C-alpha cells in the first residue's frame, strides 16, 4: 500500500489551488479508509487542514482555514482532490496525503504517509540569480580568521550551486539553503571562513551555476581598500 | 481514535487460508450469502436463491444451531471418515481440500446429527418430566 | 482549538543514551496520541500508537508512557539512525495537532560561535533592496540566539533565517540571519548590529558597523 | 481423549454448477433493448485470492451459452415491435446500373421496378429501387425476386435503433461467485496461480463477426493460442495478440434512403437514386503491422509443433458466404469481404496498406438461423469504420502429411467462439455455506 501526490509545483498567487493523491487500496479488503491533507512548511510544524472517509464521504475541516480548504473524492476513478481557494504566500509548503485504516484481520493500524509534492505560491518566473559579494570588513583583520562570500538574490527557480575556486576549495565552504523571501524569489548565501594571512594573496573567486535559465556568474571576492 | 478506518477481508478472501484463518470469515459470507422473460428469470433466480437460503437454515434449524454460527454437538467424530492431527488439520489445510477430501461422508454426518439431536431433546423432554 | 505542548525543542545526545521526550496538551486526551519520526526530505512515520503499544516493523526500543494531559517518549539505547525530528500528535478530538518537535544530535564539545557581520555592497543598495548577514560557525550546542539592534534599540520583523544540515566532518553547525530592508529604511538609520549569545560565550557578542564608516 | 464434530455456518467452499446470469449496464431509443438490464455498480469490488489453485476450463462453461441465448432473446424482443416485410415478394423487373459504374462494381447492383402497396387497400403504385445481386434470384428486361419470398418472410431494422455494441455486464445472484483469471500466461485449460473473486464481468462488447475478431480485449504480454485440443483437427483454434492492427473500411456509395408507404404507419426504407460517383466497398489494413502480427503468431504458434516444420496460411475453404468471408456491422451496414489477400504467405524456419474489396448485402440472417431473416435499411452518406482486430480463428487443414507444411485457413460457424475468447477468464461457482470441521467442544449437556 503506496500513496502519491500530484499536481503544480509552482502556482500564482490568488487563484484556487488543485492537488490530486493517488490511492493503491490494500488487496483483498473491503471497509472504510481515512483520508487526509496535511502540509508541513520549511523549518515549521506540520499542519493538518482536513479529513474525510471513503465510504460516507464526511469531510472534517480545520476551523482555521474551512473557508478555503475542500476536500472531494470518486469512486469512479478512485481519487480524491484538494482544492485551496485564495492561496497566500505562507501556503508554501511540502503537502503529504495520508490514508488512516485499522485492518481487523492483522490487528496493525497501517500508518502510511505519501511522499509529499512542494508547492511555491509566488508570482515570480524563471530568470537569472543576483550575485553580489559579502566582503569582510576592514576592521576584522586583527581576528586569525576571516569569513567571506556571496549572496544570491532575486532568482527563481530551484536548484542553484555555489563553488569556490572552481571546485578545488572545499574546506570550510557552507552553502546555506533558500530561504523564499517576502517579494516571492529565492535567496541564499555561501560563505567560507579562511585565514587573515591570504587576504591579499590569493585570488578568491566564487562561481554561481544555474540550471533553469542556464546562468553562469563569476565574482572575485576582496576587502575594501580605505 | 476519531479517524480511525476499519476494514475487513473480502468476500470469499479466506478461500486460501487456514481453518483457523478462515474461522474469523463467517459473518462477512454470511451477510453476503443474500418484457417479461427477463423479469421471470431474475425472478425465478432470486427465488432459488432465497429457497436455497430457507433450505441451509432450516437444515441448522433442526440440528442445535438455531441462529449460532459456531456449535458442537455431543456426537463424537470417528476416525473412519478423517483420521488427522488436530494440530495441522487446523494450521496446514484450506478449507477447499478438506472439504475435497471427506465430500463422500457428508450425508452420513448430517444424517446422524438429525437424529442425534432428535434423541437430545427427546432426552431433554424426559429430564424436564421429574 | 486545542494546543500542542511537547519539551524540549533540541537537546545533545551520544549514541546509546537514555533520553526522554515530554509532550503536554491543553485538555484531556487520555491515551489518543501517536508518536512521529521525520528525517529532512523524507516523510514522517509512526513509532507508537495509543501511548503504549509498539507499532509493527519500528524498533522495541522505542517506548512510550504516561496519560492524560501527560505523555513521554523514551528511547532505551540511542542509536545513529534515530538522529531526527519527533512530534507528537493528539486523536482523541478534532483539530488533529502536532508538536512543537525535538531534534536530537551527535553531543560534543561546547564550541563558541564564530559571529561576523557583512555590510551591504553600493551595488545592492543601488539595486533597491539590502540584505545584512550575520554568520555563526563552529558552534554545539544547536539551540542559541541572535537578534537585530537598530540605533541601539531591538528590533524584530523583517529578519529570515537559514541553517544547514549537520557537518559529518567536525560535528558543528553554520547559522546564517539575513535582515532584509529597503533602501529608504537602510538609508533612513545609521547603526545597524546583531547580537549573539550561547552557552559557550561568557558575555553577549555584539557586531555593529556604521553606514558612514 | 477423543473428538466432537461441529458444524460451521458460512465456509468458503466452492462447486461447479450452472445458473442463470443477469445482465447489468451504466444505463446511459437505446441500443438492442438495455433497459431490462439493471444498474451497474460504479465500484466494483475485486478480491484477490491467495493460496489457491483452482482449475479452469474453456469450451464446458454455461456462461457463453447463456450470452448467446440472452442475445437471441434480446434480437427477438428488439425485432418484435418492427414492421413485418412480408408483401413486397412481388414481380421485380430489374435492369443493370450503368451510371459511371466501374468493371469490379459492374453487375453488383440492379435497379428494380413493382407494383407495392400503399396505404389505401385497393390501390397500388409502381416504385423503383436498388437491390443487390446477393438479394435477388431470377425467375425462368427481366423478372427477379428477393432470395428470402421462398423462405420465411421477416421483419426489417428500425431506423429508431442502431447495432451498437454497448459493453454489458454479467452478474450472478445471491449465493453464487464468479472467479477470474488473473495470469497474464494462463493456459487454455489447466489450474491458474492468480485467481480473483469480482462482483461480475467487465465491459463485454457483443460485436458479431465470423472470420477475425474485432474490438475485444486485448493479450496481457504476448500473443496466445486457445483450442480445446490442439492436436484434433476439426477443433477451432482461437489466436489472440496484444498489440492490435487498425482496419479501416468504407462505402463511398453516397445512396440515399427513401421512404415508401407500404401501408398503414408502415414505411418501407429502400435505396434510392445513388449519386455522385460509385464505387466498390473496401477495407484497408496496414502491411507492416500485419506481417508483425502474422509472424508474433507464426512464432507463438511454432513452439506447439516442431520448429523444423513450416507453416502455409490459405483462404476459406468454402461453403456459404456466413463463413467463408468476414462478415461484420459497421454503421448499420453489413460487409462481407474478401480476406484471401490476409492469408496468403508461407512460414519457413529462421503506399503500404492492403486492400480487400466487400460485398454488401441487405437480406442478412444473422445467428445461423435458417428462416427469421433481417432486412437492413440503407444507411445515408458514406460509411466510414474505423476498428482493431484482437483475435483471429484459424483452422488446420486435414490430411497433415508427415507433420509437415501446416495450412491454417480462417473459419467458424458458431458465434460462441467469438465470447470464448472474452468469458475465458471468467468463470461462476455455487458457494456452499456448509462445513462440519471439528474439534475438542463438546456443548453445555442439559
Ligand atoms: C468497434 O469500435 C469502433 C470505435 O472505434 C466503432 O466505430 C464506431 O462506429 C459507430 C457506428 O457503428 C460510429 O458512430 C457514428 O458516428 C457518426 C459520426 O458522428 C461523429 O460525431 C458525433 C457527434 O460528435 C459522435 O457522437 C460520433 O461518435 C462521431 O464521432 C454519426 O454520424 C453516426 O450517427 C448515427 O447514429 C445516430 C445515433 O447515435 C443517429 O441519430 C444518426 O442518424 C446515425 O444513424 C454514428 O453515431 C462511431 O463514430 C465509430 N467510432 C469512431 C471512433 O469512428 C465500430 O462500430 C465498432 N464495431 C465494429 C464491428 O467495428
Ligand atoms: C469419494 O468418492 C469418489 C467416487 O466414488 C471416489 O473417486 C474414485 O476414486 C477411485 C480411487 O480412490 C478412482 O479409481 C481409479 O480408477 C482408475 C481406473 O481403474 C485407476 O487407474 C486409479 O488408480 C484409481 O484406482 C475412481 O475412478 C474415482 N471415481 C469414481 C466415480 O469411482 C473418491 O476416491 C472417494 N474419496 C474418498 C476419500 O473415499
Ligand atoms: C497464504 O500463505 C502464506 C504462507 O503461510 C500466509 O502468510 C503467512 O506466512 C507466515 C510464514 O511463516 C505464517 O507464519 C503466517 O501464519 C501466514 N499468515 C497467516 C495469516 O496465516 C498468507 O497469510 C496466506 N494468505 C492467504 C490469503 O491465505
Ligand atoms: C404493375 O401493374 C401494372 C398494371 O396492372 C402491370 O401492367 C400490366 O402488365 C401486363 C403484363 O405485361 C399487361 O398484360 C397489362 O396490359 C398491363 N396493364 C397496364 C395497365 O399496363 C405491370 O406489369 C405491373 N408490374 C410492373 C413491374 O410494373
Ligand atoms: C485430441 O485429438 C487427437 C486426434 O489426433 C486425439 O488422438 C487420438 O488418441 C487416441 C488414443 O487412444 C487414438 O486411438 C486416436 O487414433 C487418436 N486420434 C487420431 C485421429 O489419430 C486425442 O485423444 C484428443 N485429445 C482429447 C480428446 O483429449
Ligand atoms: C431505375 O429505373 C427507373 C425507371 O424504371 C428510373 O426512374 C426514372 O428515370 C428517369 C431517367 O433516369 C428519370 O427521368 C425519372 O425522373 C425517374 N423516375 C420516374 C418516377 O420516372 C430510375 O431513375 C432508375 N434508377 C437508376 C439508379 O438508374
Ligand atoms: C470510536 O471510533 C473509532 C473508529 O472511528 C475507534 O477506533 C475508537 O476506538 C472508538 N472509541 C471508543 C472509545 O470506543
Ligand atoms: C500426530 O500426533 C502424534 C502425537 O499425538 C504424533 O506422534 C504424530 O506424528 C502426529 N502426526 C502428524 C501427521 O502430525
Ligand atoms: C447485367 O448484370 C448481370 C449480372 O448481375 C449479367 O449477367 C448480365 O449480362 C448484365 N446485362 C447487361 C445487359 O449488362
Ligand atoms: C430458394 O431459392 C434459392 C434460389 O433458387 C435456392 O438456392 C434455395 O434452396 C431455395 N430455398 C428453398 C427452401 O426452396
Ligand atoms: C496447456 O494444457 C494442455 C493440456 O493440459 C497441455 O498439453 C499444454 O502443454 C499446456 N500449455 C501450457 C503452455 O501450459
Ligand atoms: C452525399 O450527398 C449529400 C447530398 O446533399 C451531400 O450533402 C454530402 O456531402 C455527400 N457526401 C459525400 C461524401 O459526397
Ligand atoms: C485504401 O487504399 C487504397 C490504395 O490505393 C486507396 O485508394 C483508398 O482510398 C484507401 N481507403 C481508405 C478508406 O483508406
Ligand atoms: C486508418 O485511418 C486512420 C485515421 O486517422 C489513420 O490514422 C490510419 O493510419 C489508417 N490506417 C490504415 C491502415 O489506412
Ligand atoms: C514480412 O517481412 C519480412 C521481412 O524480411 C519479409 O521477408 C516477408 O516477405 C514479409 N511478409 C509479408 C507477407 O509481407
Ligand atoms: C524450439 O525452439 C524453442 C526456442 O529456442 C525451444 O525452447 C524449444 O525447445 C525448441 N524445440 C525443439 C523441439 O527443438
Ligand atoms: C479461395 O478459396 C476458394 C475455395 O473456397 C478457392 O476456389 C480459390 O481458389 C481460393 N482463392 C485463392 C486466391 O486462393
Ligand atoms: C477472393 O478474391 C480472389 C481474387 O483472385 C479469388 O480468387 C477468391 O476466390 C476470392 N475468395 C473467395 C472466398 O471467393
Ligand atoms: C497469393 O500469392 C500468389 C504468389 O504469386 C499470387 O500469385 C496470388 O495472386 C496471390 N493471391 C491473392 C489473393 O493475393
Ligand atoms: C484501437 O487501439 C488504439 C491504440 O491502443 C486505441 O486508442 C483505440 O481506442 C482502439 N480502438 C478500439 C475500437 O478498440
Amino acid at each position: 500500500v503506496q500513496l502519491q501526490e500530484s499536481g503544480p509545483g509552482v502556482v500564482k498567487p490568488s487563484e484556487t489551488l488543485s492537488l490530486t493523491c493517488e490511492v493503491s487500496l490494500h488487496a483483498s479488503r473491503v471497509g472504510s479508509y481515512y483520508w487526509s491533507w496535511i502540509r508541513q512548511s520549511q523549518g515549521q510544524r506540520p499542519e493538518w487542514m482536513g479529513g474525510l472517509y471513503s465510504d460516507t464521504g464526511n469531510t472534517d475541516y480545520n476551523p482555521s482555514l474551512k473557508s478555503r480548504v475542500s476536500l472531494s473524492r470518486d469512486m469512479s476513478k478512485k481519487q480524491f482532490f484538494l482544492n485551496l481557494r485564495s492561496v497566500t504566500a505562507t501556503d508554501t509548503a511540502v503537502y503529504f496525503c495520508v490514508s488512516r485504516y485499522v485492518d481487523h484481520w492483522t490487528n496493525r493500524r497501517f500508518d502510511v504517509w505519501g511522499p509529499g509534492a512542494q508547492v511555491t505560491v509566488t508570482s515570480a518566473s524563471t530568470k537569472g540569480p543576483s550575485v553580489f559579494p559579502l566582503a569582510p570588513s576592514s576592521r576584522s583583520t586583527s581576528e586569525s580568521t576571516a569569513a567571506l562570500g556571496c549572496l544570491v538574490k532575486d532568482y527563481f527557480p530551484e536548484p542553484v550551486t555555489v563553488s569556490w575556486n572552481s571546485g578545488s576549495l572545499t574546506s570550510g565552504v557552507h552553502t546555506f539553503p533558500a530561504v523564499l523571501q517576502s517579494s516571492g524569489l529565492y535567496s541564499l548565501s555561501s560563505v567560507v571562513t579562511v585565514p587573515s594571512s591570504s587576504l591579499g594573496t590569493q585570488t578568491y573567486v566564487c562561481n554561481v551555476n544555474h540550471k533553469p535559465s542556464n546562468t553562469k556568474v563569476d565574482k572575485r571576492v576582496e576587502i575594501k581598500t580605505c | 481514535a476519531v479517524g480511525i478506518g476499519a476494514v475487513f477481508l473480502g468476500f470469499l478472501g479466506a478461500a486460501g487460508s487456514t481453518m483457523g484463518a478462515a474461522s474469523m470469515t463467517l459473518t462477512v459470507q454470511a451477510r453476503n450469502l443474500l418484457l417479461t422473460v427477463w423479469g421471470i428469470k431474475q425472478l425465478q433466480a432470486r427465488v432459488l436463491a432465497v429457497e436455497r437460503y430457507l433450505r441451509d437454515q432450516q437444515l441448522l434449524g433442526i440440528w442445535g444451531c438455531s441462529g449460532k454460527l459456531i456449535c458442537c454437538t455431543n456426537v463424537p467424530w470417528n476416525s473412519s471418515w478423517s483420521n488427522r492431527n488436530l494440530s495441522e488439520i487446523w494450521d496446514n489445510m484450506t478449507w477447499l481440500q478438506w472439504d475435497k477430501e471427506i465430500s463422500n461422508y457428508t450425508q452420513i454426518i448430517y444424517g446422524l446429527l438429525e437424529e442425534s439431536q432428535n434423541q437430545q431433546e427427546k432426552n431433554e423432554q424426559d429430564l424436564l418430566a421429574l | 482549538d486545542i494546543q500542542m505542548t511537547q519539551s524540549p525543542s533540541s537537546l545533545s545526545a551520544s549514541v546509546g543514551d537514555r533520553v526522554t521526550v515530554t509532550c503536554r496538551a491543553s485538555l484531556d486526551i487520555n491515551k489518543d496520541l501517536n508518536w512521529y519520526q521525520q528525517k529532512p526530505g523524507k516523510a514522517p512515520a509512526l513509532l507508537i500508537y495509543a501511548a503504549s503499544t509498539l507499532q509493527t516493523g519500528v524498533s522495541s526500543r522505542f517506548s512510550g508512557s504516561g496519560s492524560g494531559t501527560q505523555f513521554t517518549l523514551t528511547i532505551s539505547s540511542l542509536q545513529p539512525e534515530d538522529f531526527a525530528t519527533y512530534y507528537c500528535l493528539q486523536d482523541y478530538s478534532f483539530p488533529l495537532t502536532f508538536g512543537g518537535g525535538t531534534k536530537i544530535d551527535l553531543k560534543r564539545t561546547v564550541a563558541a560561535p564564530s559571529v561576523f557581520i557583512f555590510p551591504p555592497s553600493e551595488d545592492q543598495v543601488k539595486s533597491g533592496t539590502v540584505s545584512v548577514v550575520c554568520l555563526l560557525n563552529n558552534f554545539y550546542p544547536r539551540e542559541a540566539s541572535v537578534k537585530w539592534k537598530v540605533d541601539g534599540a531591538l528590533k524584530t520583523g523583517n529578519s529570515q533565517e537559514s541553517v544547514t544540515e549537520q557537518d559529518s566532518k567536525d560535528n558543528t553547525y553554520s547559522l546564517s540571519s539575513t535582515l532584509t530592508l529597503s533602501s529608504t529604511e537602510y538609508q533612513s538609520h545609521k547603526v545597524y548590529a546583531c547580537e549573539v549569545t550561547h552557552q559557550g560565550l561568557s558575555s553577549p557578542v555584539t557586531k555593529s558597523f556604521n553606514r558612514a564608516a | 481423549e477423543n473428538l466432537w464434530v461441529t458444524v460451521y455456518y458460512g465456509v468458503p467452499v466452492w462447486k461447479d454448477a450452472e445458473t442463470t446470469l443477469f445482465c447489468a449496464s451504466d444505463a446511459k431509443h437505446n441500443v438492442w433493448a438495455t433497459h431490462a438490464c439493471v444498474p451497474t455498480d460504479p465500484n466494483p469490488q475485486e478480491i484477490h485470492l491467495e493460496n489457491v489453485t483452482e482449475e479452469f476450463n474453456m469450451w464446458k462453461n454455461n456462461m457463453v451459452e447463456q450470452m448467446h441465448t440472452d442475445i437471441i432473446s434480446l434480437w427477438d424482443q428488439s425485432l418484435k415491435p418492427c414492421v413485418k416485410l412480408t408483401p413486397l415478394c412481388v414481380t421485380l423487373q430489374c435492369t443493370n446500373v450503368t451510371n459511371n459504374i466501374t468493371d469490379d462494381m459492374r453487375g453488383e447492383l440492379k435497379n428494380c421496378s413493382f407494383n407495392m402497396t400503399t396505404e389505401l387497400r385497393d390501390k397500388k403504385q409502381k416504385v423503383y429501387s436498388l437491390f443487390y445481386r446477393l438479394d435477388v434470384v431470377q425467375i425462368n428486361n427481366k423478372e427477379y425476386r428477393l432470395i428470402n419470398c421462398n423462405t420465411s418472410a421477416c421483419t426489417q431494422a428500425c431506423p429508431k435503433v442502431s447495432f451498437e455494441p454497448i459493453p454489458i455486464h454479467y452478474c450472478a445472484p445471491a449465493g453464487f461467485a464468479i472467479l477470474k483469471c488473473k495470469d497474464k500466461k494462463f493456459n487454455g485449460t489447466g489450474p491458474c496461480p492468480s485467481v480473483s473473486t469480482v462482483q461480475c464481468t467487465h465491459g463485454i462488447k457483443p460485436v458479431v463477426s465470423t472470420q477475425l475478431l474485432l474490438n475485444g480485449s486485448l493479450a496481457e504480454e504476448e500473443v496466445m493460442i486457445r483450442s480445446e485440443n490442439i492436436t484434433n483437427n476439426a477443433k477451432n483454434i482461437l489466436v489472440q495478440f496484444n498489440t492490435p492492427v487498425q482496419i479501416n473500411c468504407t462505402r463511398p456509395n453516397n445512396n440515399t434512403r427513401k421512404s415508401i408507404r407500404i401501408g398503414p404507419g408502415q414505411a418501407f426504407y429502400a435505396t434510392g437514386d445513388i449519386i455522385g460517383d460509385i464505387r466498390q466497398a473496401h477495407c484497408n489494413v496496414s502491411k507492416a503491422t500485419w506481417n508483425e502480427t502474422l509472424g508474433k503468431v507464426v512464432k507463438q504458434l511454432r513452439k506447439h509443433f516442431g520448429n523444423n516444420t513450416i507453416i502455409r496460411f490459405a483462404n476459406s475453404s468454402g461453403g456459404d458466404l456466413e463463413v467463408t468471408t468476414h462478415s461484420f456491422n459497421c454503421g448499420g451496414e453489413f460487409f462481407y469481404c474478401n480476406t484471401s489477400g490476409l492469408f496468403n504467405s508461407t512460414w519457413i524456419s529462421n503506399n503500404d496498406s492492403i486492400t480487400l474489396p466487400c460485398r454488401i448485402k441487405q437480406i442478412i440472417n444473422m445467428w445461423q438461423r435458417i428462416g427469421q431473416c433481417m432486412y437492413a435499411p440503407p444507411i445515408q452518406g458514406v460509411i466510414r469504420c474505423v476498428s482493431n482486430i484482437t483475435g483471429l480463428i484459424l483452422t488446420r487443414d486435414g490430411g497433415s502429411t508427415n507433420s509437415t507444411t501446416e495450412t491454417f485457413r480462417p473459419g467458424g460457424g458458431d458465434m460462441r467462439d467469438n465470447w470464448r475468447s472474452e468469458l475465458y477468464k471468467y468463470k461462476v461457482v455455487k458457494i456452499e455455506p456448509l462445513g462440519v470441521a471439528p474439534t475438542r467442544c463438546k456443548r453445555r449437556v442439559v
